[PDB]
C-alpha cells in the first residue's frame, strides 16, 4: 500500500545526513533543524499508528518486505507487533524529548544531533523488523552512534564507559550474531531469515537451548542480567542527560523486547525450560540492584542501578508464561522508559546546577531548585511502584502473572513473590536516601550568594511531558495494556499447547 | 564551580549515607525553615493574572505572529475533537506548523549562548552572525588564539 | 622523550621533593609534557611546579582499587601515548605490570627489596632497588638513584640539581592567603609563620617515615613566649585546632587556615620567618631563600631532611638531644632572634 | 452499596474501582471529613506564619482524597492503591519542613515504615487472590464463610496469608514491631499530628480489619495474634509516655496506645465497640492535638520556635492562667481519655472492658493496668502544662525576667 | 486565633456529644461494678499524677498528707531504679528503635556496602579482567 | 447492572457494575492529543528562554552543555596556571 | 514434575467427560491460562452467579469502535463460567446434572455465537444476540440464586 515503516526508520538519518556541511555555525540551526525533523517523525509514527494500525488484530500491520541481499535471504522485513508499537511510540517520545533536552548542547551540535537522529532512526529499525539480520543490523547500528554521544558528550570517565559499553555490546551482538546464523541456517529446509515465516517451526529442544542460550546472551546485556550488566553503571552514570534518558529510555529495552520477540514467541518450548531460572534470576537481581543502589555514593549510578532492579520486573513478566506477567513486562518497558528517562534528566540537570555528584556532598538543595525537588520526588514515587503512577500496576501486574502463573506451584510462588516485594521496601530505602540526601537538610554554606537558577520552563516542560503519561497510565493502565493484550494471547497461544 | 586554586579536602567525609546538613544544635527554626517567616504585609497584589501573565512575559522569546500560532494551535487540536473529526489534516497542519516554527526559529537575533564555549572571551558583539551571510571566519579551528577584532 | 608520566606516592612531602626531579627532566630534554599519577594531597603541591601538566588522582598507594578506577586509568596512560613512565611508587611485580600495561618506551621505577619485586626485571627498563620500604624515611633526596639515571653522562652533564626546590606560586593564591592573613593581625612583611601544631590530619604534610614530627602546643606555648613577638601566624592544619590554639597560647595569637600546600608556600613568600617543624614548611621556606629554624626530633632525620643547609646560610637546623621531640626550647629562641631579624 | 465500574479488562484482570458503602464506611467518611475541614481550619492560621504553606493544603487535600478512596473501597486493589498513597502523604506531610534533616530522617523512616507494612499487605491480597480469585469484598466474605471446609487450601497458608494482610494495618495503625513511625512523625507539622493519627491514616489500620473480620473470624490464629499485638503496644504505648518531656510524642505515643486499644478489641470480636472506641478516640486525640499546636504557639513568643523548648513539656509549666480555652479543651481531651462518666467518653472503654475481662485472663487485668496508666500519663501531660506556675518565667530559675524586673 | 479555638471547639462540642452515643450499634451495625472498678483505677492513676504534679499551693489535697507523702519518700533509692528505668524505656524509646538502627538498616547498610563491594570489585572485576588481561597479553606477545 | 447478593454474615449488597471502557479509538485520539501536546511543548518552551543554560554561570566558565567540562575545565585550568607560571618564569617571575 | 515448576507442555485444565462441549470441537471462547480458583461447590455456585452478572452488565460496554473489549471481557468471563460449570456438573447431585449440561449447553452456544459477532466487528448481530443471551444470564442468575 505504501512504504510506512521504511519512511519512519531511515526519515532521521536521511533529514540528518541533510547537514553535511550546512554552514551555521551556531547550535541554534541544527538543534531548531533536528528538533524539527524529530517532532514531524514523531507525527508520521502517530499517524500511522492512530489512522493505520488496528489494534485488535494480533498480526503484523503495516508490513513491507523487499530483497536486499539475496543469499542470506535477506530482505528489508518491517512490521509492528502489539508487543512492538508500544516501544516504538516510546522510541518516538523519549527521544524526541532527548534532542529537547539537548538544547543547551553546543560542542559540536551538528555531530551530536545528527548522532541523535542516528539512534532515532536505528532504534525504530530495531523495534520494527520482522528480519532477524536486520534486527541485528539495527542492533549494532546503535552502537557507533552511541559510543560516539557518550565518549564526546557527558560523564568524567566517559572514555573507559564508551569502551566499556561498545565492547559489551558488541561481545553480546555477536551471540545475537551466533544466534540468527544458527536459526536461518539450521533452522529448517528453504533456509529463511522472515519472523513471521519463522515463528511456526520445531527447532528440537537439544538444538532450541542452543538458540537461546545464543539469544539470551545477547539480551542479558541489553535487559541487564545481573551475571552481565556491569557496563550500565559505567555507561549511564557517566552519560550526558539527554543520551542517558534514551540509554535507560529504550535502549535498556531492546532485549526485554526481544526476550518476547526472538525467545517468547520464537523457542517457546526453550523458554519453557529456561524461564524458570530466569525467574530465579529476576528476583535476585531486583534485590542486588536495589541494594547496590544504596551502596552508589553517586547520584547518576544510583540511577542506573535502579533500572538494573526495575529490569527484574521485565524479566519476571517474560519469565512468568501467562497474559499478566508479559503484560505487565510490555507495560514496565514503557512505564520505566518513562520513568528512567526523566530520572536521569533530573539528575543530569541537578548536576548542571550544583556541579557535585556524590550523595555524601550536596546536602539540602532544596530550597535552591524547588521545581527540581519536585519533579525529582513526583518520579522518585513513580520509580516506588506508587498508585497513581504506571510503576505500581506494572509492578503489580507482574505479581498477579506470578501468583495466576500454571508454570509455578505454591512452594515456588511464595518464594518468589517474597523475594520479589522485598524489592518493594528496598527500593524506598534508595530512592529516599537519594531524596533526604540530595534535597533534604540545609547547608550553611549555602545561604544566598549561590542563588542557582531553578528548573527553566524547557525542562520543566521535559519532566512534566514525561509524568503525564505515567499518572495516565497509573490511574488507566489500558493506554499501554489495549495494545498488547491480544498479541500477548498470541504469544500464549504457542505455550499451553 | 570555578576553583581557580585547588579546593581544599575535608578531612571529614561526614559519612555515606547521613546527609550533608547541619544539625539540630545549630538549626534556627522557623527563619530557615520558613516555618514563622512570611509575615504578611510584604506581600503584593498581581491577584492571579498579573502575575501568570508577568510569568509568561518573563520566559519568551515569541514574537507577536510565531506565539499567537502557538496559542492558536492547541485549541485547534482540542477542537480537531469534540467540534469535527478530520483526520489526516491535523497532522499535516501541525506538522506545518512545527516546519514554519523552525523556519521562523532561525532568528535573526543569534544570542550568543548560542555558540561554542570557546568564543566566550570578550568583545564578542563585534562578532556579527546577525546579519553578514557566509560569515568566512576561521576561529572554529579551536588551536590558537587569533585576533579576530576587525 | 616528549610526554613523561610520573606515578609517585607518599603525599603532601613526597610529592613535592619530586620537584627536582621534574625539573631535571625538563631540563634533560627541551619539551616534556610532564604528567603525575598521585595520590589526593599530592595533586595540590602540583600548582608549584609550571612543569607539569595534568597532574591527575589516583593513589597508586591502594594496592586494591576499584577495576573500574584501574582500567580507566591504565586505559588513560595508554591513551595519552608516553615514552617515560618513572614510577617511584616502590613496587615490584604487579604495579610493575601496570606500567607494562601503558605502552611506554622506557617503564622506570622503584622495586621493593624484600621478594615482592620477583619479575620486576621482565617488564621495566631500570631496577632502582631501595632502602627502608618506607622510602621518604631516606630523607630529603629519595630520588639519588631515579635522579642519577635521569640524565646519565650520554653526551652531556648531568647536572641533576637546579638550585634544589624552585617551587613557585601564582598570583591568585598570593591574593586569597594575602586576604587570609590580613583578615588575621598580620601585615604582608613582618610575620612569621608556624605550621608546627598537635593534630590529627594529612593536612600538616609530615612524611611518610616520620611519626614523632610535629611538637606539642604547651611546649610550643613556652617556645613563642621565650620569643618576643614577631607576629607569629599560626598555620593550623584543622579548624578543630583553632580553638586549641587559642586555648594554649592565647586569644590574641593570630591563627591562619591553611590546608593547601600551594596556599602554604604563598604565605611562606609572603613571610619573613619561619619555625616550621619537619613539614613540607621547611622545604618551601628553603625554597625561595626564606628564613628557617626547622625543629627536628634528632639530628639524623635532620640532616636526611635537610643536607643543604650549609648551603642558603639562613636555616640554623635545630633537633633534640634524645628522641621523641623533646628539644632545649632555649637556643632556638637565641638563634631566631639572631636570624629573623 | 456497591457502585463498581471497570478499570481494565484485558486479561484475568477485569479491575474495578468501586465503593464498598457500610456502616463502616459512612463512619470512616464522617470520621475523615470533619476532623479534615477543622484541622483545614486549623492550619488557616497555625501555617498562615509558614513560608510554603499551599503546599501543605496540597499534601493534606491529596491526603484526604486518598483515605476517602481507601475507605470507598470495594476490592483489595483500591484499598492497596490508596493504602500507598496514604503512604506518600505521610512521607510528604512529615517531611513537609524538608529544611530540618530530623525532619527528613522522619518521613524516610515512615514511608519505609508503611512500605514493611505494605510489602505484608501486598503478598496477603495476593495470596487471597490465590486462595479465593476474589479481587472483590462481595465476594470474599461470600467465600471465607464455607472455605476453610475444603482441602487444598492449607490453614497454614491461610492464616500466613492474613496475618501478612494485616502487617499492612500493623504499619498504619502503628502497631507493636512496624511502631516506630509515629512517635518521629511529630517532626512535621502539629496539624497532621492530629491527621495522620487520631483521625484517617490509623484509623485506616482499624478500617482494614474491621471490613476483614467477616474473613478473620473464621481463620483460628489469627485473632489471637491481633489481640496479642494490640495487648503488646497498648503497655508499649502506655510505659512510653511515662516520661516524654515532648508534648506531640506523648500524644503519639498515647494514640499509640489507644490503637492497640482497638485492635484488640478487633481481637475480641467486637466488631463495634472497636468502632466506637475509635470515634471517641479520634475525636479527643485530635482535640488534644490542637490544643498541643495552641499551647505550641502560645509558647513560641516564650521561647522563640524551637521543638526542643516550644514542646517541651517540663517548662510549658503554668497556661491555666493564661489561655483558659485552650484549657478546658485540652482538659476535656485528657479526661475523655481517661474515662470519665458523665462529662467525658467511658463508655467505649466500659463496653472495651465489659466485651474483654469475660475472655481471658491476659488480655484483660493488664488491659486495665494500662488504663490506669493511661489515666496517669495523660493527666501527667495536662498538669505538668496548665496547672502550675509558668516554669519559664520562673523567678526561681529565670534569671533574665528577675535582671529584667528589678530595674 | 479565633480560627484556632473554633475547631477546637468543635471537637469538644464532639467529644461531648460522642459521650452519648435503645441503642445504635445493633442498628447502624456487673454494669456499675465494673464501671466503679474502672473509674477506680482510673481515679487511681489520676491521683498518683495529681500528688505528684499538681503544686502544693493549688493542689485541693490537704498538706497534711502532702508533707507525709515526700516524708515516706524522702530517701528516693527505691524510686531512684523504678523512675531511672522509666526514664530509659521512655527516651531509648522501649530500645525498639536502638534495635532496628542497629539491625535492621545499619544490617541493610552493610548489605549494601557488601553488595555494591561484590558488583565493582568481583564481578566488574571480572568484565574489567577481560580488558586488563588482553592489554598484558598484547603487551606481553608485543615483547616476547 | 443492578444485583442483590445475600450474605450470611453482616447485610445485603446492590452491586451496580458499570463495565465500560475508553474504546480503541478514543485511545488512538488521547496518543495522538498527547504527542500534539508534546510538539507543541517541545517547539514553543523550546523557544522559552531558558534561564540557567544562557547566563555567564553556565555557558561562562565552560558551558558547552556536557558533563565533562567541569572536570576537563577544573583541569585544565590548572595547566593553564602552571603554562602562566612558566611564562613568568621566563621573563623573571 | 520436579515439584516447583512443571514443566514441558504447560496442560490446560481438563474437561471432565461432560457434554458441555460442542461436539465440533471443544470450545472456541475458552482463554488460554486463567487462574480459577479451585473454592467449593458453594464458591463455584456462588462465582458463576458474579461471572454472568459481569457478561450481564457488560451492556454499557457494547458500542461502535469497542467490539474488541467486548470480546475480551466475554471470552474471559466466558471461561470463567466454562470451567465452574464443569466443575459444577462434575460434582452435581446426578439429578439435576442434566438440566444443569444442557443449560450449560445452550449459553455457551450463546456465547459462541456473541464471540463470532463480536470478533468480526459485527456490532448490530452482536446486541442481537446480546438480547437472549441476557435472557440466558438472568437465567443462570435466577438458577444459582
Ligand atoms: C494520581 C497520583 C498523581 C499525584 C501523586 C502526587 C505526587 C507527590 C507530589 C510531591 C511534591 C513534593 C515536593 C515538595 O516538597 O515541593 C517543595 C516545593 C517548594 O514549594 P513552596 O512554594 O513550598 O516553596 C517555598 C519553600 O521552598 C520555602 O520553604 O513545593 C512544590 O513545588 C509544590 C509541589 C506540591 C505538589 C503536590
Ligand atoms: C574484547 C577485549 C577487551 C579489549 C579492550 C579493553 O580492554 O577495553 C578497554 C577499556 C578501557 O580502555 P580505554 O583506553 O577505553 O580506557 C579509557 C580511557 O580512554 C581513559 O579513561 O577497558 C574496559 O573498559 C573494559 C572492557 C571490557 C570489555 C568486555
Amino acid at each position: 500500500d505504501f512504504p510506512w515503516l521504511t519512511i519512519i526508520v531511515v526519515f532521521p538519518i536521511s533529514a540528518g545526513s541533510l547537514m553535511l556541511f550546512l554552514p551555521h555555525r551556531g547550535n541554534k540551526v541544527n538543534k531548531w533543524y533536528t528538533i524539527c525533523i524529530c517532532i514531524l517523525e514523531l507525527l508520521l509514527t502517530t499517524y500511522a499508528f492512530c489512522y493505520n494500525f488496528k489494534m485488535d488484530d494480533p498480526l503484523i500491520q503495516l508490513s513491507e518486505d523487499y530483497k536486499w541481499i539475496d543469499f542470506f535471504d535477506f530482505y528489508w522485513r518491517m512490521g509492528i507487533d502489539g508487543l512492538s508499537i508500544g516501544t516504538i511510540l516510546l522510541t518516538g517520545f523519549i527521544t524526541t524529548l532527548a534532542t529537547l533536552a539537548a538544547f543547551p548542547v553546543t560542542r559540536d551540535s551538528r555531530f551530536f544531533h545528527f548522532l541523535m537522529l542516528a539512534m532515532y532512526s536505528g532504534q525504530i529499525g530495531s523495534f520494527s523488523s520482522r528480519d532477524l539480520l536486520l534486527f541485528f543490523i539495527m542492533w549494532e547500528l546503535e552502537l557507533i552512534p552511541v559510543y560516539l554521544l557518550l565518549s564526546m558528550w557527558g560523564g568524567k570517565k566517559r572514555l573507559y564507559s564508551a569502551t566499556k559499553f561498545i565492547l559489551y555490546t558488541a561481545g553480546s551482538s555477536i551471540f545475537l550474531l551466533i544466534g540468527v546464523l544458527g536459526i536461518s541456517l539450521y533452522g529448517s529446509n528453504e533456509p529463511t531469515l522472515n519472523l513471521e515465516l519463522l515463528a511456526n517451526k520445531s527447532y528440537p529442544v537439544t538444538l532450541e537451548i542452543l538458540f537461546y542460550i545464543g539469544f539470551l546472551i545477547a539480551f542479558a546485556v541489553k535487559s541487564p542480567i545481573i551475571p552481565l550488566h556491569t557496563w550500565l553503571p559505567d555507561t549511564h552514570g557517566e552519560a550526558h542527560y539527554s543520551t542517558c534518558m534514551l540509554l535507560a529510555g529504550i535502549l535498556l529495552k531492546m532485549g526485554a523486547y526481544g526476550l518476547v520477540r526472538i525467545n517468547m514467541e520464537l523457542l517457546p518450548h526453550a523458554h519453557s525450560m529456561f524461564s524458570p531460572w530466569l525467574l530465579v534470576v529476576g528476583t535476585i537481581q531486583i534485590i542486588y540492584a536495589a541494594s547496590t543502589s544504596p551502596g552508589q555514593r553517586n547520584l547518576k549510578k544510583r540511577i542506573a542501578y535502579s533500572s538494573v532492579s526495575h529490569m527484574g520486573f521485565i524479566i519476571i513478566g517474560i519469565s512468568s508464561i501467562t497474559d499478566p506477567g508479559l503484560n505487565g513486562a510490555i507495560l514496565q518497558i514503557i512505564s520505566h522508559g518513562f520513568i528512567g528517562a526523566a530520572l536521569f534528566f533530573l539528575a543530569g540537570t541537578s548536576y548542571d546546577r550544583i556541579r557535585l555528584v556524590y550523595l555524601d556532598e550536596m546536602g539540602g538543595m532544596a530550597i535552591s531548585i524547588p521545581k527540581i525537588f519536585t519533579m525529582f520526588t513526583i518520579l522518585s514515587m513513580a520509580s516506588l511502584a506508587l498508585p497513581g503512577m504506571s510503576g505500581f500496576i506494572a509492578e503489580f501486574i507482574v505479581f498477579f502473572g506470578i501468583i495466576t502463573s500454571q508454570k509455578y506451584f505454591l512452594i515456588s510462588k511464595i518464594f518468589i513473590i517474597f523475594v520479589m516485594a522485598i524489592g518493594m521496601i528496598l527500593t524506598p530505602i534508595y530512592l529516599l536516601s537519594m531524596l533526604r540526601q540530595m534535597f533534604y537538610g540545609y547547608k550553611l554554606i549555602n545561604i544566598k550568594n549561590f542563588s542557582f537558577f531553578d528548573s527553566g520552563p524547557r525542562e520543566l516542560f521535559l519532566s512534566i511531558s514525561i509524568l503525564l503519561p505515567i499518572i495516565g497510565i497509573g490511574i488507566y493502565p489500558d493506554f499501554v495494556l489495549s495494545l498488547a493484550s491480544d498479541k500477548v494471547e498470541s504469544i500464549l497461544s504457542n505455550y499451553f499447547y | 564551580g570555578l576553583s581557580q586554586i585547588e579546593p581544599d579536602i575535608n578531612e571529614d567525609p561526614i559519612g555515606q549515607f547521613e546527609t550533608n546538613s547541619i544539625e539540630m544544635e545549630d538549626f534556627k527554626y522557623g527563619y530557615y525553615d520558613g516555618a514563622h517567616t512570611y509575615y504578611e504585609g510584604e506581600v503584593q497584589k498581581g491577584t492571579f493574572w498579573g502575575a501568570i501573565a508577568d510569568d509568561i512575559a518573563a520566559v519568551d522569546q515569541t514574537n507577536g505572529f510565531q506565539g499567537l500560532i502557538s496559542c492558536m494551535f492547541l485549541p485547534a487540536i482540542a477542537l480537531g475533537m469534540y467540534f469535527d473529526a478530520p483526520g489526516e489534516y491535523l497532522f499535516i497542519g501541525a506538522a506545518l506548523f512545527t516546519v514554519v516554527f523552525c523556519i521562523i526559529e532561525m532568528d535573526k537575533p543569534d544570542q550568543p549562548h548560542n555558540f561554542e564555549p570557546q568564543i566566550y572571551k570578550l568583545e564578542r558583539g563585534a562578532r556579527d552572525k546577525l546579519i553578514n551571510d557566509y560569515n568566512t571566519m576561521s576561529i572554529w579551528d579551536f588551536n590558537d588564539k587569533y585576533g579576530d577584532v576587525w | 622523550v616528549r610526554r613523561c608520566c610520573c606515578v609517585i606516592s607518599g603525599g603532601v612531602y613526597e610529592n613535592l621533593l619530586f620537584f627536582p626531579t621534574i625539573q631535571l627532566i625538563k631540563d634533560r630534554y627541551p619539551g616534556v609534557q610532564v604528567d603525575i599519577l598521585t595520590t589526593e594531597r599530592g595533586k595540590q603541591t602540583y600548582e608549584l611546579n609550571k612543569n607539569v601538566r595534568w597532574a591527575n588522582v589516583y593513589d597508586p598507594d591502594d594496592h586494591w582499587p576499584e577495576p573500574a578506577e584501574y582500567t580507566d586509568m591504565i586505559g588513560l596512560l595508554k591513551g595519552r601515548y608516553y615514552d617515560m613512565v618513572l614510577s617511584t611508587k616502590l613496587a615490584g611485580l604487579g604495579h610493575a605490570a601496570f606500567l607494562f600495561m601503558t605502552t611506554a618506551r622506557d617503564r622506570v621505577s622503584y622495586i621493593y627489596p624484600n621478594v615482592n619485586s620477583a619479575g620486576a626485571g621482565l617488564m621495566l627498563s631500570e631496577t632502582f632497588t631501595a632502602e627502608n620500604t618506607n622510602l621518604s624515611e631516606l630523607g630529603y633526596s629519595m630520588y639519588t638513584q631515579m635522579e642519577d639515571w635521569l640524565g646519565r653522562p650520554f653526551r652531556s652533564v648531568p647536572r641533576t640539581p637546579l638550585l634544589p626546590l624552585r617551587v613557585s606560586i601564582s598570583r591568585k593564591v598570593k591574593e586569597v592567603v594575602a586576604a587570609k592573613y590580613r583578615n588575621a593581625g598580620a601585615v604582608t612583611g613582618k610575620f612569621i609563620v608556624i605550621h608546627g601544631i598537635e593534630s590529627d590530619s594529612k593536612a600538616s604534610m609530615q612524611s611518610k617515615g616520620d611519626a614523632d614530627s610535629l611538637l606539642s602546643l604547651e611546649k610550643w606555648a613556652k617556645i613563642i613566649k621565650g620569643v618576643r613577638g614577631f607576629k607569629p601566624v599560626f598555620v593550623i592544619p584543622h579548624e578543630k585546632e583553632r580553638e586549641n590554639v587559642e586555648d594554649f597560647v592565647g586569644d590574641d595569637t593570630s591563627i591562619v587556615f591553611i590546608t593547601t600546600p600551594g596556599q602554604l608556600a604563598a604565605l611562606i613568600n609572603d613571610s619573613a620567618g619561619v619555625i616550621a617543624t619537619n613539614t613540607a614548611a621547611i622545604q618551601l621556606a628553603n625554597a625561595r631563600d626564606k628564613p628557617c629554624i626547622g625543629l627536628f626530633s634528632s639530628e639524623e632525620k635532620g640532616k636526611l631532611f635537610v643536607p643543604y643547609a650549609e648551603e642558603k646560610s639562613n636555616c640554623v637546623i635545630i633537633a633534640s638531644k634524645t628522641g621523641k621531640l623533646a628539644d632545649i626550647d632555649i637556643g632556638t629562641v637565641k638563634n631566631a632572634m639572631q636570624v629573623f631579624e | 452499596h456497591q457502585n463498581v465500574w471497570s478499570w481494565t479488562i484485558n486479561n484475568e484482570f477485569s479491575f474495578e474501582f468501586g465503593y464498598f458503602i457500610d456502616p463502616l464506611t459512612s463512619i470512616m467518611s464522617i470520621l475523615i471529613t470533619t476532623v479534615g475541614i477543622l484541622v483545614l481550619i486549623y492550619s488557616d492560621n497555625y501555617m498562615s506564619h509558614d513560608q510554603g504553606y499551599l503546599r501543605f493544603f496540597a499534601y493534606m487535600g491529596f491526603f484526604n482524597t486518598s483515605m476517602l478512596g481507601l475507605v470507598t473501597s470495594s476490592n483489595l486493589i483500591q484499598v492497596y492503591f490508596f493504602w500507598e498513597l496514604v503512604g506518600m502523604c505521610s512521607y510528604l506531610l512529615i517531611g513537609f519542613w524538608f529544611t530540618r534533616p530530623i525532619a527528613a530522617n522522619a518521613c524516610q523512616k515512615a514511608f519505609v515504615t508503611n512500605r514493611v507494612g505494605d510489602f505484608g499487605l501486598l503478598l496477603g491480597i495476593l495470596g487471597l487472590y490465590w486462595i479465593t480469585g476474589s479481587f472483590e469484598f462481595q465476594d470474599l466474605f461470600e467465600i471465607f464463610n464455607n472455605l476453610i471446609l475444603n482441602n487444598r487450601v492449607n490453614l497454614l497458608f491461610l492464616t500466613l496469608c492474613a496475618f501478612l494482610l494485616f502487617v499492612g494495618p500493623i504499619a498504619k495503625s502503628a502497631q507493636f514491631p512496624l511502631h516506630v513511625w509515629l512517635p518521629d512523625a511529630m517532626e512535621g507539622p502539629t496539624p497532621i499530628s492530629a491527621l495522620i493519627h487520631a483521625a484517617t491514616m490509623v484509623a485506616a489500620g482499624i478500617f482494614l480489619v474491621a471490613r476483614l473480620l467477616p474473613l478473620f473470624i473464621v481463620i483460628p490464629s489469627i485473632m489471637y495474634i491481633i489481640s496479642l499485638i494490640g495487648i503488646i503496644t497498648v503497655l508499649l504505648g502506655a510505659t512510653l509516655a511515662l516520661a516524654q518531656k515532648d508534648i506531640k510524642r506523648g500524644l503519639a505515643y498515647s494514640t499509640m496506645s489507644q490503637l492497640g486499644y482497638m485492635m484488640l478489641a478487633l481481637g475480641m470480636g467486637s466488631y463495634r465497640s472497636a468502632l466506637f472506641h475509635l470515634i471517641t478516640h479520634a475525636y479527643s486525640k485530635a482535640l488534644l492535638f490542637l490544643g498541643s499546636g495552641s499551647i505550641i504557639h502560645s509558647m513560641e513568643a516564650i521561647v522563640g520556635y524551637s521543638p526542643d523548648k516550644s514542646q517541651n513539656m517540663i517548662l510549658m509549666g503554668g497556661l491555666t492562667k493564661h489561655v483558659p480555652i485552650t484549657k478546658t479543651a485540652f482538659l476535656i481531651g485528657t479526661l475523655s481519655l481517661c474515662g470519665i462518666p458523665p462529662l467525658a467518653c467511658f463508655w467505649s472503654k466500659d463496653e472495651i472492658l465489659n466485651d474483654s475481662l469475660l475472655f481471658s485472663p491476659i488480655f484483660a487485668i493488664i488491659a486495665c493496668s494500662t488504663a490506669g496508666l493511661t489515666a496517669f500519663y495523660m493527666f501527667r501531660i495536662y498538669l505538668l502544662t496548665f496547672e502550675g506556675h509558668l516554669n519559664t518565667y520562673f523567678l526561681n530559675y529565670s534569671g533574665k525576667k528577675s535582671g529584667s524586673f528589678y530595674s | 486565633d479565633n480560627t484556632i479555638l473554633f475547631p477546637m471547639l468543635i471537637l469538644v462540642l464532639f467529644t461531648l456529644f460522642i459521650g452519648a452515643i435503645n441503642q445504635e450499634g445493633i442498628d447502624f451495625d456487673e454494669f456499675l461494678r465494673n464501671a466503679t472498678f474502672s473509674v477506680s483505677i482510673a481515679f487511681f492513676g489520676i491521683f498518683i499524677a495529681y500528688c505528684l504534679y499538681k503544686p502544693f499551693y493549688s493542689s485541693l489535697l490537704n498538706l497534711t498528707l502532702l508533707n507525709s507523702f515526700q516524708k515516706w519518700n524522702s530517701k528516693r533509692i527505691h524510686w531512684e531504679k523504678l523512675i531511672n528505668f522509666v526514664y530509659n524505656w521512655s527516651y531509648n524509646r522501649g530500645y525498639i528503635d536502638s534495635f532496628f538502627k542497629t539491625s535492621l538498616i545499619e544490617s541493610i547498610r552493610r548489605l549494601a556496602k557488601q553488595t555494591t563491594f561484590f558488583d565493582k570489585r568481583i564481578i566488574d572485576g571480572i568484565t574489567n579482567g577481560v580488558g586488563i588481561t588482553s592489554f598484558f597479553v598484547g603487551e606481553v606477545t608485543k615483547y616476547i | 447492572a443492578v444485583m442483590v447478593q445475600q450474605i450470611e454474615g453482616m447485610r445485603d449488597i446492590i452491586t451496580e457494575k458499570h463495565v465500560w471502557h475508553l474504546s480503541d479509538k478514543a485511545i488512538k485520539n488521547v496518543y495522538m492529543f498527547y504527542i500534539m501536546f508534546t510538539c507543541w511543548g517541545c517547539l514553543y518552551f523550546g523557544s522559552a528562554k531558558d534561564p540557567f543554560y544562557d547566563s555567564e554561570e553556565y555557558r561562562g566558565d565552560g558551558g558547552d552543555g556536557t558533563g565533562y567540562w567541569v572536570y576537563e575545565t577544573v583541569c585544565i585550568s590548572p595547566f593553564l596556571i602552571l603554562l602562566g607560571k612558566k611564562e613568568k618564569n621566563l621573563e623573571m617571575h | 514434575d520436579n515439584g516447583f515448576w512443571i514443566d514441558g507442555p504447560l496442560p490446560i485444565p481438563p474437561i471432565y467427560n461432560n457434554i458441555v462441549n460442542e461436539k465440533t470441537g471443544t470450545r472456541t471462547f475458552i482463554k488460554k491460562g486463567v487462574y480459577v480458583a479451585d473454592i467449593g461447590t458453594k464458591g463455584r455456585m456462588y462465582r458463576v452467579k458474579k461471572n454472568a452478572f459481569d457478561l450481564l452488565a457488560m451492556e454499557d460496554l457494547i458500542g461502535p469502535d469497542t467490539l474488541n473489549y467486548v470480546k475480551k471481557y466475554l471470552r474471559l468471563k466466558s471461561t470463567f463460567l466454562f470451567y465452574d460449570f464443569d466443575n459444577l456438573i462434575s460434582a452435581a447431585a446426578s439429578e439435576d446434572k442434566q438440566p444443569l449440561t444442557d443449560l450449560a449447553n445452550r449459553l455457551f452456544d450463546n456465547f459462541e455465537k456473541l464471540e463470532d459477532a463480536a470478533k468480526t466487528k459485527n456490532l448490530a448481530e452482536t446486541e442481537s444476540c446480546y438480547k437472549d443471551t441476557k435472557f440466558l444470564l438472568q437465567e443462570v442468575m435466577t438458577r444459582m440464586a
